[PDB]
């Protein structure tokens, strides 16, 4: 009677949305590019609220501009707001190189011709700044489909199309392209170490390491993406693409395969031990480079740590997970490796027809010994309502906008994915890879341990485990 | 004079928005343009009209569904971002609602989607019987008639009451338009649609206070001590139905004249309720305000007992901070009113010199007030943008900036500390105790070892790492 | 001297008071007249008007100003009743000039609130 079931939310409305809309994800893609300021064509909230969201997750400012759509543009069209916004950016930011022009619900409904505005602005910019090149990428992100997950993927693809259209194929680079998806700076730091230890040259798109920027004696601001125009252009010349996230950049790997014959390898997102193992085996396959002893050791240190926890504290404990689809499916697999039982998986957008085909579903169907409900098109009320109706959970894993569900239900909660604003430093802590699996397992245990103390639930047992 | 900053040489229209107050000027010749269109591409701090209606005003209420008719982003974006507690477990902060508009609703209309969402929300939370519905950009563009849908829902569900606001983000130029549409709709439709028991000889509404970190609950300890019944708070720690009773008050006390002056003005026009403007931030300001309220009611002695007690309790701490904050330079980059509520109160009560101020969305009215109260040599900026903020820092070298968290995290890189001028650090900030809380946070922000440590380059052989000695009131 | 006294009163009102900065011309005019008539009564020992709610509110605003003027300005306890009246008439005129006649606030005459 052992069943993994997919079902949609049964309400038309949303209470407590899991994700933001497409333009927010497009903004996130863009802020990882060096010398990039996205221009969000729509009303002002579509920009300012998302800059706040990034400040909540990262505790940093990122630069994004608005076209400031007002009432006259709503009657007559907003092309002149785009055109003005591009020139005002170029004139006031002399080092600016890349402007993704991101549409919103408003500017999709009114049908402004973004590509026509880009032709105008390219002519204007070439005349006014003869020795400068600014890349204007059209990013179509209506908010009434998909989510910030889809918007991220669309923006990455559009930027890559724009820049590679301009530079084409050159000399082979010998490098990998790597699209990790929507991950933290700590995940990027871990991936760079893995490629360094394996002696594999790679560009990570986007390289967000420096989002965790120092406060320096010289008062310098370093809070920027590290991925340059040149890095993106060089993607045409790669040996191969490693795509870690089906829903967060694999479509750019495919585009590069179609356009430039760079072979794309999509692998399971590397949450947990097996998925990391399989990622490293694919890297070895495509590069001919051996997996180093250092990664066998990091793997062994992670397993050693998780073995102190799994049968003692985790076995038979029931977990609900919410977040981006690649993260939810990957964390469900990690959970199983450590004897946790992920009985409720919530994925927050309208992409169910794709999720039903995800091979990780089948990997769960063939392995779980407990029923799993996967709710797609879910909101966070879908979690709260199930708890109120009697679902017994030992743990929630998800982002901070679900915090009150866990607090009020008195269920321990580990903060994963985006945004994680209600704890300190999580953006710096890997979640992927072997060290990430270890860090996740130890967050889970430490959340359970604190819960045992606050609730006086066998709190004396934390001595000789 | 009016100022053309170097970063605005290619947008020189910005000079009419920036005033540097100089000796002997007739300030009537130098009033910034305000409440005009934004320049695209500037990194203006402005938000949208929907924000001003739902996030700022309507969403403060403790017992009301906030139904955002539009795609899900407008809902996501106004959830987990405000600090307005309630006395019912923070219902207002725990939830947000969307009609989850999809492409088919753009094509065919969203009215049935809204109607279904509204019934679902009432079904999911059977204890909640009040709702505000807001339009957003695309639902305005497709012409959904949310007032007509709300009328049908109320007919079908006679135990609910629904209010509607037409506030797409492209309306107006900023949050301000949302304030106006909400205020006028509420007084036109919902005031005097029920009544409550009057339990005091002295009754008032408190208009334009949104309970940031408990401000409203702190002020309520004053009204309870004075024996004044507050018919309605607009909208801090408020209820939908209290707001229906606003016509019953004898007096309207206004703090936020920008967001909420509209409804005070209409209550005076329609019901004869006088409008009293106060400053509920600032120590000596709070005393003036209590004295005015008590003079209106004829309870002067009770006012002087409360003031005396509050001064005995809090003035020694306030003066401790003044000794240490005297001469520090402050910038205030917020919505608008806090500029004119704070510039002279920090000067009087803390000795702090406000050297630069920027208003996201203030009107010319707000600039009249701030320039009247503010110092010579100070910059007064309407609709400031990020590059201007950097240039202003270079001109005035503030010791502390009161602004939102994102800007605070930016200026941290320049070793300038911030206090959250919107949601506070450790509030409340209104009232006598509140101004001490504000002073404490300013003191701990500036006299902070980390700021000194950041300046040391450990590679410089010539440099040592200092220790600083701090204090506490 | 009479112009110094008026300059003192005007600088006090500008930096302290809010009632001259209401949303519309007609409200500024009402408040300037109403508050300052009460101030004149209070500074000359006359019985304040406290009948109607509006009168009671002008009294409340005026009391703050009268008390502050007596505390700040020694001259305000030395000049006679007619001199106080003349100063307050001059102050009304100045306040109308700067808050209405020469204000560039473009909302002041909008018929709707
Ligand atoms: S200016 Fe304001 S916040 Fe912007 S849309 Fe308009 S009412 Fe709303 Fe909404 S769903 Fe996302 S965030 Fe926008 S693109 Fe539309
Ligand atoms: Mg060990
Ligand atoms: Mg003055």
């Amino acid at each position: 009677p052992a069943e993994v079931k997919l079902s949609p939310r049964d309400r038309e409305g949303i209470i407590n949305p899991m994700y933001d809309c497409q333009p927010a994800g497009a903004q996130y893609a863009g802020i990882g590019i060096k010398d990039c300021i996205p221009l969000v064509h729509g009303g002002q909230g579509c920009t300012m609220f998302v800059r706040l969201l990034f400040a909540q997750h990262f505790k940093e400012n990122f630069d994004v501009a608005s076209t400031s759509l007002h009432e006259e543009s709503a009657v007559f069209g907003g092309a002149k707001r785009v055109e003005e916004g591009v020139l005002v950016l170029a004139r006031r930011y002399p080092n600016l190189r890349v402007i993704p022009i991101i549409t919103t619900c408003s500017t999709e409904v009114i049908g402004d011709d973004i590509e026509g505005s880009i032709r105008v602005c390219n002519r204007a910019l070439e005349a006014e700044f003869p020795d400068r090149k600014i890349y204007l990428a059209p990013v179509h992100t209506p908010s009434f489909k998909g989510s910030h997950v889809t918007g991220y993927a669309e923006c990455v693809k559009s930027v890559f199309k724009t820049i590679t259209d301009a530079h084409g194929k050159g000399q082979p680079s010998g490098k990998l392209n790597v699209f990790p998806g929507w991950v933290n700076p700590g995940d990027v730091v871990l991936l760079k170490r893995y490629f360094k230890e394996m002696d594999v040259e790679a560009n990570i798109y986007m390289d967000t390491e420096d989002f965790d920027s120092p406060m320096l004696p010289n008062k310098s601001i370093e809070t920027h993406g590290r991925t340059t125009v040149e890095d993106i252009a060089d993607s045409a010349n790669a040996l191969a693409t490693l795509s870690l996230a089906r829903y967060e950049g694999n479509t750019t790997g495919e585009l590069l395969q179609k356009t430039f014959a760079v072979p794309n390898a999509l692998v399971n997102t590397p949450y947990g031990i097996k998925n990391t193992d399989d990622m490293l085996r694919k890297i070895a396959e495509v590069t001919g480079k051996e997996i180093p002893e250092s990664l066998v050791r990091e793997r062994g240190i992670a397993l050693d740590a998780l073995a102190d926890l799994a049968h003692m504290f985790f076995a038979n404990k029931k977990v609900a997970i919410f977040g981006h689809p690649d993260l939810v499916l990957g964390l469900a697999q990690f959970c199983m490796e450590v004897e946790l039982e992920p009985v409720l998986l919530l994925i927050g957008d309208d992409q169910g027809n794709k999720y039903k085909k995800d091979p990780r579903i089948e990997e769960l169907k063939n392995t779980a010994h407990f029923d799993i409900e996967i709710v797609h098109n879910a909101d966070l009320w879908e979690l709260e309502k199930r708890i109120n109706a009697g679902l017994q959970l030992d743990l929630i894993m998800g982002h901070s906008k679900g915090r009150y569900v866990a607090i009020e239900a008195n269920i321990p909660m580990v903060r994963v994915g985006f945004p994680t604003f209600d704890r300190a430093g999580l953006y710096r802590k890997p979640s992927i890879g072997y060290q990430g699996a270890m860090e996740l397992g130890e967050m889970i245990a430490n959340a359970m341990f604190a819960h045992m103390e606050y609730t006086r639930n066998k709190e004396w047992i934390l001595n000789t485990w | 004079p009016m100022v053309l900053l170097e970063c605005d040489k290619d947008i020189p229209e910005r000079q009419k928005h920036i005033y540097l107050k100089a000796p002997n000027e007739d300030t009537r010749e130098f009033l910034p343009i305000a409440n005009a269109a934004t320049i695209p591409g500037t990194l203006s701090e402005r938000g949208c009209a929907f924000c001003g209606a739902k996030l700022v005003i309507g969403g403060v209420l403790k017992d009301t569904i906030q139904m955002i008719h539009g795609p899900l982003g407008c809902a996501y974006d106004t959830w987990h971002t405000k600090r307005y507690p309630t006395d019912n477990g923070h219902f207002n902060m725990k939830y947000v609602w969307s009609t989850d508009m999809k492409e088919s609703h753009v094509v065919f209309g969203g009215e049935k989607r809204l109607e279904k969402s509204m019934h679902e929300a009432f079904d999911e939370m059977p204890d909640i019987k009040r709702m505000i519905v807001y339009t957003t950009c695309p639902t305005a563009l497709i012409g959904d008639d949310i007032k007509a849908v709300a009328k049908k829902v109320m007919k079908d569900r006679p135990d609910v009451d629904v209010f509607t606001v037409e506030c797409p983000g492209f309306s107006g130029v900023s949050q301000s338009k949302g304030h106006h549409v909400l205020n006028i709709g509420w007084i036109n439709e919902k005031v005097e649609t029920m009544e409550k028991e009057i339990t005091s000889e002295y009754t008032m509404n408190f208009i334009g206070d949104f309970n940031i970190q408990g401000d409203t609950q702190l002020l309520q300890t004053y009204w309870d001590r004075l024996g004044i019944q507050v018919v309605a708070h607009f909208t801090g720690n408020g209820t939908y139905d209290d707001l229906r009773c606003m016509h019953q008050a004898q007096l309207n006390v206004v703090n936020c004249a920008r967001s909420s002056g509209y409804i005070a003005n209409e209550l005076k026009k329609r019901y004869g309720i006088p409008r009293l403007d106060i400053d509920s931030w600032g120590f000596n300001y709070m005393a003036e305000g209590i004295r005015k309220i008590c003079a209106f009611f004829g309870i002067e002695e009770k006012g002087e007992e409360l003031i005396a007690e509050e001064y005995a309790k809090w003035k020694p701490k306030l003066d401790w901070y003044k000794e240490r904050l005297q001469g520090k330079k402050m910038a205030i980059w917020t919505g608008g009113p806090r500029l004119w509520h704070w510039t002279k109160s920090v000067e009087d009560d803390l000795g702090v010199q406000v050297v630069a101020m920027s208003s996201k969305f203030g009107h010319e009215e707000d600039f009249e007030k701030v320039i009247a109260r503010g110092k010579e040599g100070t910059y007064y900026i309407d609709d400031g943008n990020e590059l201007e903020f950097f240039e202003i820092i270079d001109l005035v070298k503030p010791d502390v900036i009161f602004t939102g968290p994102r800007v605070g995290e930016l200026v941290k890189k320049l070793h300038i500390p911030y206090v959250n001028g919107h949601g506070y650090h450790n509030g409340p900030y209104m009232g006598f105790e509140g101004f001490v809380n504000l002073a404490r946070d300013m003191y701990n922000a500036v006299h902070n070892p980390l700021r000194h440590l950041a300046a040391v380059d450990i590679r410089d052989k010539s440099q040592t790492t200092p220790v600083i000695v701090r204090g506490a009131a | 001297m009479s112009q110094s006294h008026l300059d003192d009163l005007f600088a006090y009102v500008e930096e302290r008071c809010l009632w001259q900065f209401f949303s519309r011309t007609w409200d500024r005019e009402e408040n300037i007249e109403g508050v300052l008539n009460q101030v004149g009564r209070l500074l000359t020992g006359q019985e304040p008007l406290r009948g109607t709610p509006q009168e009671r509110l002008f009294y409340a605003d005026a009391l703050a100003m009268a008390n502050d003027v007596r505390e700040r300005f020694p001259w305000a306890s030395q000049v006679n009743k007619e001199e106080i009246e003349f100063l307050l008439d001059g102050l009304k005129s100045r306040l109308v000039d700067v808050t209405i006649t020469r204000s560039t606030n473009r909302e002041l005459n909008h018929h709707l609130y």
